[PDB]
C-alpha cells in the first residue's frame, strides 16, 4: 500500500516505508487501533470533533 | 458569509472572532489550547498591539451566555514574505496569553500533516467557511455565525472559469462564480475547514479580495498545506517580546 492512493487506507496520516512498508498515524489526542489504519480518540476533546454532534450520535 | 447558513451553537466550536478595541477586526481558527491561525492583513493597520482580543465559543454577539472564552493576544507572527495590503502570504499565527479551556463549545480544528493535506485533503470538493462578516456586498454584518459549503477549484480551471487577482501556489480557489455565495468582509483569517473520514481540518483560510460574491469570480483562500512546516516550527518555538514577529519564510 501507498500513501498516495486511497490514505495508504489510514484514517489519518500516512507514511510510505522501505519496501511495501506502510505506516498509519494519529493526531495528537488520538491511538491507532490494531486495523494499524483507524485513529480513535484518547481525550475529551480531540481536534476537529464536534462534540454536540458526536454525543448526538452516541 | 453571502448565501449561506447560520451555524448552529457549538457545530463551528473553532472559530475564532477578533476584537481590536472591542471592535470586530477578523475571524480566526483554534488549533491548540493557545495557538489561533488567522489572517496576516488583518493587522496591517494595527496601532496598539495591546488591545488585541482572541474570542472562543461566540456565536450571537448581541448576548452573552457564558459559553464565550476572551483571551489577550500575546504574539502574531506573520511570514517574512508576507507584503501589507497584498494577499500572498496571508497568514498569521497567534499565541494566546493564556490557554482557552477546551469544552463543548470550544474545540481546536486539526492542523493536517503537509502530505495528508496535499494528497488526500486537496481533493475532498467541498469544503466549510465561517464567519460573521457580511451577509451581503456592501451589507451589514452578521450578528449570528454563519457558514457556508464550497467547493474548491484546480487553479488551472479557477482560471479558466474566471471572468484582476493573481493565484499563485500559496493560494486556491474555491465557491461561486454566479455571484451568490461567497465569503466576505468581516470573514477574513477564518477557516476553511475540510472534512475527511469523521475527522475536519484545517485547509484554508479566509483572505481578502475587492468585494464579494461577484459575478465571475471565486474566492481565493490561503493555501494551509504551503505554512504546515512553518507554523509547526514556530509552535515549538519560545515566545519573544513584542506583540509582532516576522518570521523567515519558509
Ligand atoms: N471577498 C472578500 C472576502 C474577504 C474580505 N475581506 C476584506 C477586507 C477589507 N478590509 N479588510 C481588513 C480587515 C481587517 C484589517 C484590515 C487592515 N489592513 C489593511 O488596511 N491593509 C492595507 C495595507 C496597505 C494598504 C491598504 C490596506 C483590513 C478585510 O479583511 C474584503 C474581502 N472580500
Ligand atoms: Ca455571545
Ligand atoms: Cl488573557
Ligand atoms: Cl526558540
Ligand atoms: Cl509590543
Amino acid at each position: 500500500l501507498i500513501c498516495v492512493n486511497e490514505n495508504g487506507g489510514c484514517e489519518q496520516y500516512c507514511s510510505d516505508h522501505t519496501g511495501t512498508k506502510r505506516s498509519c498515524r494519529c493526531h495528537e489526542g488520538y491511538s491507532l487501533l490494531a486495523d494499524g489504519v483507524s485513529c480513535t480518540p484518547t481525550v475529551e476533546y480531540p481536534c476537529g470533533k464536534i462534540p454536540i454532534l458526536e454525543k448526538r450520535n452516541a | 458569509i453571502v448565501g449561506g447558513k447560520v451555524c448552529p451553537k457549538g457545530e463551528c466550536p473553532w472559530q475564532v472572532l477578533l476584537l481590536v478595541n472591542g471592535a470586530q477586526l477578523c475571524g480566526g481558527t483554534l488549533i491548540n489550547t493557545i495557538w489561533v491561525v488567522s489572517a496576516a492583513h488583518c493587522f496591517d493597520k494595527i496601532k496598539n498591539w495591546r488591545n488585541l482580543i482572541a474570542v472562543l465559543g461566540e456565536h450571537d454577539l448581541s448576548e452573552h451566555d457564558g459559553d464565550e472564552q476572551s483571551r489577550r493576544v500575546a504574539q502574531v507572527i506573520i511570514p517574512s514574505t508576507y507584503v501589507p495590503g497584498t494577499t500572498n502570504h496571508d497568514i498569521a499565527l497567534l499565541r494566546l496569553h493564556q490557554p482557552v479551556v477546551l469544552t463543548d463549545h470550544v474545540v481546536p480544528l486539526c492542523l493536517p500533516e503537509r502530505t495528508f493535506s496535499e494528497r488526500t485533503l486537496a481533493f475532498v470538493r467541498f469544503s466549510l467557511v465561517s464567519g460573521w462578516g457580511q451577509l451581503l456586498d456592501r451589507g451589514a454584518t452578521a450578528l449570528e455565525l454563519m457558514v457556508l459549503n464550497v467547493p474548491r477549484l484546480m487553479t488551472q480551471d479557477c482560471l479558466q472559469q474566471s471572468r484582476s487577482p493573481n493565484i499563485t501556489e500559496y493560494m486556491f480557489c474555491a465557491g461561486y462564480s454566479d455571484g451568490s455565495k461567497d465569503s466576505c468582509k468581516g470573514d477574513s483569517g477564518g477557516p476553511h475547514a475540510t472534512h475527511y473520514r469523521g475527522t475536519w481540518y484545517l485547509t484554508g483560510i479566509v483572505s481578502w479580495g475587492q468585494g464579494c460574491a461577484t459575478v465571475g469570480h471565486f474566492g481565493v483562500y490561503t493555501r494551509v498545506s504551503q505554512y504546515i512546516e512553518w507554523l509547526q516550527k514556530l509552535m515549538r518555538s519560545e515566545p519573544r517580546p513584542g506583540v509582532l514577529l516576522r518570521a523567515p519564510f519558509p
